[PDB]
C-alpha cells in the first residue's frame, strides 16, 4: 500500500516501518544528537564565562536520554528535515515572529474619521490627503516625531519591521491612493474572492497598524492597542493642521481610534487575567482568517491542515506551552500535527471517503452523516497505527494519535457537511471511539472537553453554545488542555474550505494577513517554521544596535 | 434483581473485557511471587519495619456522630491511619493481557476504595499502603493481569507502552528496572518501580507466550482481532454519542425519540 | 430618630410641596420609590428583535466586521413578535400572579422585558435577568420557527454574541442598564453604570430631572460601596437632597438669581446663601483684609456648595446652549469658591479632580468621546461619590443639538424602554412623593 | 404546577417524613428554606479580630510575607470585643428592628455580623454587606481607641488587605463565603464561587448536610445562570431533589446496598432500582446479547444516576477513609453505568469530563490540588451544572485527615463564623421543612 | 523591567511538610542541595524524566537561576553557596539581625 507518511518513516527509521522488533539501549545517550551536543559546548562555555560557576545545564542528572534513538522529524509539504529541539518555541525564531506579527496587528476603520473631519472639523478629505496621513503615520508609528527635533524619538534601525497600510473596498479610491503603503485586494486574491471580500467588505477604508515587535517583547498584548491609537491621533492631528484642545478633537479622537478598531484578540477574565491581543483571547475563525493558504492553494485538505499547524504552533506550543504552564512545554504534542504527513493522508483519505459517499457538500448536517464518517475515518486512523509500528513509535504519546483521529474525522464531517459544530461533534465521536478501540486515550487531562463536548456542541445553553468560529481558548470547555486548541481551528477552516469561502469570520483580519511586508508569510506557515528550524529565518526585535558587541 | 452484562459485543477482545469487569470472574493464576519480593520492587518500604502513619487511628481520634459516614465499613489500612501509596503499571500496545482504560474499570469495580488512573503510557492505584500490598500480591502481580515482558511496574519514567518490542519480546524501559537472563529464560528486577536498585534481583517468572498473550489482551488490532470485527461495540459508542448530543440540546422525551 | 435635620420639598417648577420633611425620608434605606427603581432596574431587560432578524439573515454574527458565511438564517422575528413575546412570557413566568412582562416596543423591533422577582431573590446578583432572557428568547426562537438542532449556536451568536469567549454581550442584541459585575472599576460600583445620556433620554430631555436621576443613582452607589456608612451618611444624604432632589429650592433660587449671570456670580449667590442660612460663619480675618470663613455646618455646607455647583452648570450651559463647558465650570467653581472663602469645594477637591478628569476626556486627543457618555464606573469619573455627575445631566440637557454625542444618537432605545416608566421618566416627583409617604414614621 | 411528578422526603438518617410532595416545593423559587438561605449568605461577613489585633501588633499588612516597620498598633479588640460589637450594630443598624445582629465567636476572637436586608434591598449585588462591615468596623477601631488621623490607613489595611490595589480581600481579617465579583469566570457565577472546604467546614462535616448545602448552593446557581430556565428546569429540580435531598431515600438506600460494595456494585443497585422504578426500558438486544437501554424518564434517569454517583462517592471514600478518590470514583462509575447499559452519564458526559480533568488538576504539576480547594468557579469544575460538587463535599466530608489543605487548614474563620447559625449547618432539616411549609400549595 | 518581571518568590516550607508528613520522606540539607541542583537544571528548561523530550538552547537561558535564602543560620551554614544567597554575607549586620528577625 502506499501512504503519504511512508517516505518520512523511511528516512527517519532504519528498520522496515511494519516491523515490529528493533533494539535500544546502544545509541550512546544524549551524544547520538547534535543538537545535544551543541547545547553541551555552550553550557559549559556560558556557565564558565558568564555564570562564574553556577550549574545550568547537567544531561548527567535526571532521566538519562538516548536510551531510544531520537528521531529527526520531517514538516509535512516541505522537503526538509530537522531535530526536535528545532521545534520548541524557545529555539525557533520563526515561531516567536508567528506570535509577534499577530499580536502587534490592530485594524482601525477610518471612515467615521473622514466624515468627522469633512463635515465637523470642516477639512477636506481627498486622496492626497490621506497619502499626506500615511506618510505621517509611517514615519511616525515606530518611534518618530513629526517636525519636532527636539522630541526623543526611538532609533529607526530598532523598529525595521514597523509599517502603516492601507486596504479598501472603494475600488477608485485604491487606484487613487499611494501603491507605497496599500494592500491591494485585487492582486492578492483571485478574482472571485476578491470580489467575495470586497462585497463583505463594503465601501470603507481601514488602516492596519503593525506595531514594532520590539514594543511586544518589553510590553504585553494590550499595549499594542494603545501605542497604535495614540500615534493614529498624533498623525491624524499633524497631518491634518486641527486644534488639540477642544471638544471636537475629542469627537474626532473617538472617531479616529475607538469607533472601528478591530483587535485581534479579547481580554481574559479570573484566574487567566490577561490583556488584549493574547493568543487565549483569538478566536478559531479569526486565526482560520490569518492563514492565507485560500490566496495559494484550492485544495481544502491543505487550506484547513495549513490552519491546524498555526494553530498547533500558536495554542499548543505558546498559549498553553509558556502563557498557562510554562517550562519544556507541549512541543511535540503540537508537532505531530504538522511533522509528517499522517494527519495529511488521514485527512486525504476523509475527503476521499466523503466525495466518493457523499459527494463534496451533497449533505445537510444530520445525526447519521456524523456518526458514520467520523466512525470510518477514527477506524481507519486507528487501523494504520496497527499495521505500522514506525507511526506508533513516532505518534509515542496517546494525546500527540488521538487529536490527529479526530481532527481528520472531524475535517471529514466539515467536507461533508460545511458546519463546524457537526465537525466538532465528529471530533468527540472520534475520541469516544478511540478510547473504546485501543483501551487508551491522551495524558491523565485529556478529555474533559471531548466526553464533555457530545453534549455542549450542539448546546443552546449560555456558557455551552457557541459556533466553533466564535469559540477558542476561552471557551469554558477548551480551557485547559493540550491538544485541541489547534485542530479546532482547522476543522473551523475545514467548514468555510468545503465551500470555497474567501474567508472564516473577518474580512478584515483576511485581507490585514494579505500584507506582503509582513515578516512572516502567512502563506506557508509549514515552511517558514522549517526555516526557523534551520536558522535561517531573519526575526525582528533585535536590540542588536543598542548592545555591546563584546 | 438485574444481572449485570459489563460490556457489550461478541468477540474475544470484548469477553476478556466483560472477564476483567467481572468481579465474579476468577483470574487465571499465572505466578506465585511472595509479599516480601512485591513489596521490595514497588520500594515504599522495606519488608521488616513498621506501616508509617499519616494520621493518627479512627479509634483514637474522635469524629462527629454521621449517620451516613459511619454505617461503611472502612479498609483495614484506613482504621491503622496507614499512608495512601501506589501502584504504577505501564501496558504494551501490542496485546498485553491488561490495559489502562481496562485495568482502571476492572479496579473500580473489584477493589475497594481505590484512586484508579489512566493514561496512554501509564495506570496508577492508589491505596492505603497494607490494603495496597495485600491487592497488589493477590491480584496485580500474579494473574492473567500482568506479563513480564509486555507489562512493567514504572513509577517514573515511563515510556515503551507504544514502541516495538526488543529481540526478548520485552517492554522498552530507559531506566532499565526490568531484565532478561536467557540461561534460565525468566525475567528478573533489579531496581524497584522509582528506579533505586535493589540489593538482589527478585524473579517474576517466564514471560507470556505471543500465541497465548492472543488470546487473552484486552486490545483491539489490525493484526489481531479489530473493531471492524465486532460492530456492536461501536453501535454501543454511537448509541451513547448521540445520547449525550441529544441531552445537551434539549433534555426532554420528545428529543430523545430521535435515538 | 438620629438625624435632626429637616427639608422642604419643591417639585421641578419650584413650588413648594411640603415643609420640615425629615432627611431620612429621601433615603435610599427608607424611600420606596428609589428601591422601586433599584429592582426595576436589575430585572428590565432590552430586546432588539430588528437587530437579531438582520444579525440571522446577513450571518453578521461575532463582533465588529465579523462574518460567518454559511450560517445564515432566514426568520420574521418583526413579524411574528407577539408570539415570541408570550412564549418568552410563559417561559420567564414563575407563578401567575408574577411581575413577568414582556412588552412590544416600536411595532414588534423591539422587546422591554421585565422578569420576574422572584428569579432576582435566589440570585446574588443582577446578571440573572439578562441570561434568563436570553435562555427564554433562544427557546422561543427555536419553538417558534422550526430551527435545526445544528443553527442552535448561531441562534446564540445572534442574540448573546461572544459570550464562552468574551465575558460580555459584545455582538449581541440584548441589553441591560448595568453591565457585566467582573467589569466594575471597583467594588459596590454595579448602579454607577447608567450614562448621562441614558438618564437625559429617560427623562426626555428635562433639567431637573434627570440631576434626579443622576443623584439618585449615585448616592444609592455610594451606599452600596459602603461610603455612606457611619459619619458619611449624613453627607451623602444632605447631597442627594441639596443636588438632585431641590431641597430648600436652593438650585432654582441660584438659577433665577443668576439668569444673566456667570460662574463667579453663582459662587458668590452661594456664598450669600451660606452667610444668611448659617451654615457658614467668619474665621479670622487676616492683616490684608480677607476674613476667612469656617464651616458651621460642614455636610451642610457641601451640600450647599454642590446646589451651587449644579446651578452654575446650568447657567453657563444655559447661557452657551452648549454641552461642553461642564468640566471648566466645575474645575474654576470649586476653585474660585475654595480662593474666595478660604472653605473646601465640594467633596473636598474630589470634584475638581473629576472635572480635571473630565476636561482631559473630552476636550483633547487624548481625550475620548464627550460629556453624555460620562458614567461613574470609569477610572476618569469615579473619584467623586456622586457630585461631579449630576451637573453634566443639567449640561446635557441645556444642550442645543451641537454634540456628537446626543442622547438621541446613543440613547434612544433606552428612552423608549425605560420612558415608560413613571418613576424613571419623572424621578423628581415621585422619589418627592415618596418621602412624603414615609413623612410621620420617623 | 406545571409538574405532576411528586417525590418523598426523607431525613439524613433515612427516616421517611412526608410523601406526595411537589417537585417544586424544593424549587430555589418556591423553597422558602432556599431564598433564606440565600438571603442571609449575601448579608453574613466573618470578621477575625484576634486577626486583626495581631496584624495590627507586629504591623503584618500587606498579605504573603509583608510587613512595614512603623505601622504598629497595639490595641485590645479581643478584650473590648463587646464594644466593638455594639458600635457596629449601632453603625449598621437601619431601622431597630433590622435582622442586623453582630454575635460574639470564641470568646471574642471572632465576630459574625449580618448586615440588614435593607441595606441590600437598594444594593445591585452582594458586596455591600463586606465593605459597609470594614467601614463599620473601621469607625468602631477609631472611635474605641482613640486612633490617630495618621493610623486609620494603617486600620483600613489591617481590616482590607489591599483593596484599592487589588480588587480582593487577601491580606484582611474580613471575609465571606462568596468571593468577591471580579473573581467571576461567567456571569451568574457569583453562588458558584463557595470551595468545598468551605462548605465542609459550615456544616462541621456532616455528610449529607455538606451534600445538600452544596446541592442548593449549585442548583440556585444554575437558576442564577439561566441554564435552569424553560425545559432545562425539571432535570435540575430533580437533580436537585434526588442528589442532595435524597428524595425517595435512594442516595441512603444505595449506600446501604453497598456498605461493603464497590463501585461497581453501586452501578448496578443503581441500573436495578432504575428498572424497577419503571425509569429505563430495554430498547433493544444486540446480536451479542447486549440489553441496549433506554431512559422512558430523561430527567429521572439523571436524577437516579445523580443520586448514585453521590453514593459511590460516598462508598468509596468511606471504605478509604481518603478524600482523594473523588475524581476516580465519579470518572469510573460514569464511565461503566455507560458501557453497562448504553445510557448518557449523570449529566450526558459533562460530568464524567469534570472528573477527568478533576483527575488532571489533583494528580499533576500543572495546577488545581487537594479537592478542598475547589469550586463550581474554578475553571476545572465549572462544567458540571451542580452534579460534581456535593460528590467532592461528600468525599472531604469522609477524609480522616489525609489531606495538608483541610478544611482545618483552609476554612477556620469562616467555618466557625457560619457554623453558628442553623440554616447554614443543617440545611438539610430545614430544606425539609420549608417544602412540607409549601406541600399544599401547589 | 526584565529582572522584576521574571522574579518570583517562593517559599519551600509546605513542600517540606508535604515531602515530610504526607510522603514520609525525610528533608535533609543534603537533600535541599541535591533538589537546588536538579532546580537549577530544570528551571532553564532541562528534562529530568520523560524520555525522547527536548530541551531550550542554554545559551538563550544563560540569565536563569534558581536561589534559595534561609532565615535559619544552622540551615543556612551546611547549603551549597552557589545557590545560596546570604544575607549574612550581603547586608550590615543591624540590617541583616532585622532582616532575620
Ligand atoms: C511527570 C509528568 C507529570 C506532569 O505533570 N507532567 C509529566 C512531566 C512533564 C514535563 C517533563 C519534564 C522533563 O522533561 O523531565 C513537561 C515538559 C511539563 C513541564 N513544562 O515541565 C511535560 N510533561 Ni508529560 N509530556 C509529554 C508527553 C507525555 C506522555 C508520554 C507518553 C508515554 O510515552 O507514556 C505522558 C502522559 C501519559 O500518562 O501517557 C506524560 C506524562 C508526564 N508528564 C508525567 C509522568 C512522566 C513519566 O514518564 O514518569 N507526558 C507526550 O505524550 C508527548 C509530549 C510531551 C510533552 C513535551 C513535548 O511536547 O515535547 C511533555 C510535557
Ligand atoms: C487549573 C488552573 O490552575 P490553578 O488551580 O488556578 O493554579 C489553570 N490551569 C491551566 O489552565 C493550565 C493550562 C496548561 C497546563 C496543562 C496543559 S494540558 C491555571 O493555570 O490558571
Ligand atoms: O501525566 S499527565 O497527564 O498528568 C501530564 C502529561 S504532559
Amino acid at each position: 500500500e502506499k501512504r503519504l507518511f511512508l517516505k518520512a518513516l523511511k528516512e527517519k527509521f532504519e528498520e522496515d516501518p511494519k516491523e515490529k522488533y528493533t533494539k535500544f539501549y546502544t545509541f550512546g545517550g544524549w551524544e547520538q544528537s547534535a543538537r545535544k551536543r551543541e547545547f553541551v559546548e555552550a553550557n559549559e562555555k556560558i556557565v564558565s564565562e558568564k555564570r562564574q560557576g553556577i550549574p545550568l545545564y547537567n544531561p548527567d542528572i535526571g532521566v538519562p536520554l538516548g536510551q531510544r534513538k531520537l528521531m529527526p522529524y520531517k514538516l509535512s509539504n516541505t522537503d526538509d528535515y530537522c531535530e526536535g529541539d528545532d521545534l520548541h518555541f524557545l529555539n525557533n525564531a520563526a515561531i516567536q515572529q508567528l506570535w509577534d506579527d499577530i499580536r502587534r496587528t490592530v485594524i482601525v476603520g477610518m471612515d467615521t474619521a473622514h466624515s468627522v473631519l469633512e463635515k465637523r472639523l470642516g477639512v477636506e478629505v481627498t486622496p492626497e490627503t490621506i497619502n499626506e496621513y500615511m506618510h505621517t503615520i509611517n514615519h511616525s508609528l515606530p518611534g518618530g516625531a513629526v517636525v519636532q527635533e527636539h522630541m526623543v524619538e526611538v532609533h529607526p534601525s530598532l523598529a525595521w519591521d514597523c509599517y502603516a497600510r492601507i486596504f479598501t473596498g472603494d475600488d477608485e479610491l485604491a487606484d487613487e491612493l499611494d501603491s507605497r503603503f496599500l494592500i491591494d485586494i485585487n492582486k492578492l486574491f483571485p478574482e472571485e474572492q476578491a470580489e467575495t471580500l470586497k462585497a463583505a467588505i463594503g465601501k470603507k477604508t481601514y488602516q492596519v497598524s503593525r506595531v514594532p515587535s520590539l514594543v511586544g517583547r518589553v510590553c504585553d498584548g494590550g499595549t499594542i492597542s494603545r501605542w497604535s491609537a495614540m500615534q493614529i491621533g498624533m498623525s491624524f492631528i499633524t497631518a491634518y493642521k486641527l486644534c488639540a484642545g477642544e471638544a471636537a478633537t475629542a469627537d474626532f479622537s473617538y472617531a479616529s481610534k475607538h469607533a472601528d478598531v478591530i483587535q485581534m484578540g479579547n481580554a481574559l477574565p479570573g484566574r487567566r487575567a490577561r490583556g488584549p491581543n493574547e493568543p487565549g483571547g483569538i478566536r478559531f475563525g479569526i486565526l482560520s482568517d490569518v492563514v492565507q493558504t485560500t490566496r495559494v492553494s484550492e485544495d481544502p485538505v491543505e487550506q484547513s491542515l495549513e490552519v491546524v499547524a498555526t494553530g498547533a504552533a500558536l495554542y499548543d506550543q505558546i498559549w498553553l506551552g509558556a502563557y498557562m504552564s510554562g517550562g519544556i512545554g507541549f512541543t511535540q504534542y503540537a508537532t505531530a500535527s504538522y511533522t509528517d504527513d499522517i494527519l495529511d493522508d488521514f485527512s486525504y483519505y476523509a475527503l476521499d471517503y466523503v466525495e466518493k459517499k457523499y459527494g463534496r457538500m451533497g449533505t445537510k448536517a444530520t445525526m447519521d452523516v456524523v456518526e458514520d464518517v467520523a466512525g470510518e475515518v477514527t477506524l481507519y486512523a486507528l487501523e494504520q497505527y496497527d499495521d505500522y509500528p514506525a507511526l506508533l513509535e513516532d505518534h509515542f504519546g496517546g494525546s500527540q494519535r488521538a487529536a490527529v483521529a479526530a481532527a481528520a474525522s472531524g475535517i471529514g464531517v466539515c467536507m461533508a457537511t460545511g458546519n463546524s459544530n457537526a465537525g466538532v461533534n465528529g471530533w468527540y465521536l472520534s475520541q469516544i471511539l478511540h478510547k473504546e478501540y485501543h483501551s487508551r486515550l491522551g495524558f491523565y487531562g485529556y478529555d474533559l472537553q471531548d466526553q464533555c463536548g457530545a453534549s455542549n456542541s450542539l448546546a443552546i445553553r449560555n456558557d455551552e453554545a457557541a459556533p466553533l468560529e466564535l469559540r477558542g481558548p476561552n471557551y469554558p470547555n477548551y480551557a485547559m488542555n493540550v491538544g485541541h486548541q489547534g485542530e479546532y481551528a482547522g476543522i473551523a477552516q475545514a467548514a468555510h474550505s468545503a465551500r470555497g469561502d474567501a474567508f472564516a469570520l473577518n474580512p478584515l483580519v483576511k485581507v490585514a494577513f494579505a500584507d506582503p511586508m509582513l515578516v512572516f508569510d502567512f502563506s506557508k506557515p509549514r515552511k517558514e517554521i522549517a526555516r526557523g528550524a534551520l536558522r535561517e529565518f531573519e526575526a525582528a526585535g533585535e536590540r542588536d544596535v543598542i548592545l555591546p558587541a563584546k | 434483581a438485574y444481572t449485570p452484562q459489563f460490556y457489550p459485543g461478541a468477540t474475544k477482545v470484548a469477553e476478556n473485557r466483560r472477564n476483567h469487569l467481572n468481579p465474579n470472574y476468577e483470574l487465571e493464576k499465572l505466578r506465585e511471587i511472595p509479599d516480601e519480593d512485591v513489596v521490595k520492587i514497588m520500594g515504599h518500604r522495606q519488608p521488616g519495619e513498621d506501616y508509617k502513619t499519616v494520621h493518627p487511628p479512627l479509634e483514637e481520634m474522635d469524629f462527629v456522630e454521621d449517620y451516613a459516614r459511619d454505617l461503611v465499613e472502612p479498609l483495614n489500612g484506613a482504621k491503622e491511619g496507614h499512608r495512601v501509596r501506589y501502584i504504577q503499571f505501564a501496558d504494551s500496545m501490542y496485546f498485553a493481557p491488561a490495559q489502562p482504560y481496562d485495568r482502571s474499570r476492572s479496579y473500580m469495580s473489584r477493589l475497594r476504595g481505590v484512586d484508579a488512573g489512566t493514561l496512554s503510557g501509564r495506570q496508577v492505584v492508589e491505596c492505603r499502603e497494607s490494603d495496597l500490598e495485600e491487592f497488589s500480591k493477590n491480584i496485580l502481580m500474579d494473574t492473567e493481569l500482568f506479563d513480564p515482558a509486555t507489562s512493567g511496574m514504572r513509577g517514573a519514567t515511563v515510556h515503551g507502552h507504544s514502541l516495538r518490542l526488543d529481540e526478548n519480546g520485552m517492554m522498552f524501559d530507559a531506566l532499565q528496572r526490568c531484565v532478561f537472563d536467557e540461561k534460565t529464560g525468566h525475567v528478573m528486577y533489579v531496581k524497584d518501580q522509582v528506579g533505586k536498585p535493589l540489593d538482589a534481583p527478585v524473579d517474576v517468572g517466564e514471560p507470556i507466550p505471543e500465541a497465548k498473550l492472543r488470546e487473552i489482551t484486552t486490545i483491539y488490532r489490525n493484526d489481531g482481532v479489530a473493531m471492524r470485527a465486532d460492530p456492536d461495540v461501536i453501535e454501543v459508542v454511537k448509541r451513547i454519542h448521540r445520547a449525550r448530543t441529544l441531552g445537551g440540546y434539549i433534555p426532554t422525551n420528545e428529543t430523545f425519540k430521535g435515538l | 430618630v438620629k438625624y435632626e435635620d429637616k427639608i422642604s420639598l419643591y417639585d421641578a417648577k419650584g413650588n413648594l410641596v411640603a415643609e420640615n420633611v425629615p432627611l431620612e425620608a429621601i433615603s435610599p434605606l427608607y424611600n420606596p420609590t428609589i428601591k422601586s427603581m433599584v429592582k426595576n432596574i436589575k430585572r428590565t431587560v432590552a430586546v432588539n428583535l430588528a437587530g437579531i432578524e438582520g444579525t440571522l439573515a446577513a450571518g453578521k454574527i461575532g463582533g465588529k466586521g465579523c462574518q460567518v458565511p454559511g450560517r445564515t438564517l432566514d426568520i420574521s422575528a418583526v413579524s411574528n413578535a407577539q408570539a415570541i413575546a408570550d412564549e418568552v412570557e410563559k417561559i420567564l413566568k414563575v407563578s401567575e400572579d408574577d411581575d413577568t412582562a414582556v412588552k412590544i416596543i416600536n411595532g414588534g423591533k423591539q422587546l422591554a422585558v421585565q422578569v420576574p422577582t422572584a428569579r432576582l431573590e435566589v440570585a446574588a446578583e443582577y446578571s440573572v435577568s439578562m441570561l434568563s432572557t436570553a435562555m427564554a428568547l433562544k427557546e422561543a426562537l427555536i419553538k417558534t420557527f422550526n430551527i435545526d438542532m445544528f443553527d442552535g449556536s448561531t441562534v446564540h451568536a445572534a442574540i448573546v454574541g461572544n459570550y464562552p469567549q468574551v465575558m460580555d454581550y459584545a455582538g449581541g442584541n440584548i441589553a441591560s442598564l448595568l453591565g457585566a459585575p467582573s467589569m466594575m472599576e471597583g467594588l459596590g460600583y454595579a448602579l454607577r453604570n447608567i450614562p448621562v445620556n441614558h438618564a437625559v433620554a429617560t427623562t426626555k430631555k428635562n433639567m431637573m430631572n434627570a440631576i434626579a436621576f443622576s443623584s439618585v443613582m449615585e448616592q444609592t452607589a455610594t451606599f452600596e460601596m459602603g461610603d455612606a456608612v457611619g459619619s458619611f451618611e449624613r453627607q451623602h444624604l444632605l447631597g442627594l437632597a441639596y443636588q438632585g432632589l431641590n431641597a430648600d429650592n436652593l438650585v432654582i433660587d441660584f438659577i433665577k438669581a443668576n439668569a444673566k449671570g456667570t460662574v463667579g456670580s453663582v459662587v458668590e449667590t452661594v456664598i450669600d446663601r451660606a452667610i444668611a442660612d448659617g451654615v457658614i460663619v467668619v474665621d479670622k480675618t487676616m492683616s490684608s483684609g480677607f476674613n476667612m470663613y469656617k464651616p458651621a455646618d460642614v455636610n451642610k455646607w457641601n451640600a450647599y456648595a454642590a446646589a451651587g455647583l449644579v446651578a452654575a452648570v446650568a447657567v453657563s450651559c444655559g447661557a452657551a446652549r452648549a454641552a461642553q463647558n461642564v468640566a471648566s465650570v466645575i474645575l474654576y467653581f470649586n476653585d474660585i469658591l475654595e480662593y474666595e472663602t478660604g472653605l473646601p469645594g465640594v467633596d473636598y477637591g474630589r470634584s475638581m479632580g473629576t472635572a480635571v478628569g473630565f476636561s482631559f476626556f473630552s476636550h483633547s486627543i487624548y481625550g475620548g468621546g464627550g460629556p453624555g457618555i460620562f458614567n461613574g464606573n470609569h477610572v476618569v469619573t469615579r473619584h467623586s461619590k456622586g457630585f461631579a455627575i449630576p451637573p453634566v445631566c443639567a449640561a446635557m440637557c441645556a444642550d442645543a443639538g451641537t454634540q456628537m454625542f446626543s442622547p438621541e444618537h446613543t440613547s434612544g432605545l433606552v428612552g423608549s424602554v425605560y420612558s415608560a416608566f413613571d418613576e424613571f421618566r419623572e424621578p423628581m416627583k415621585y422619589v418627592i412623593e415618596g418621602a412624603l409617604s414615609i413623612k410621620d414614621q420617623f
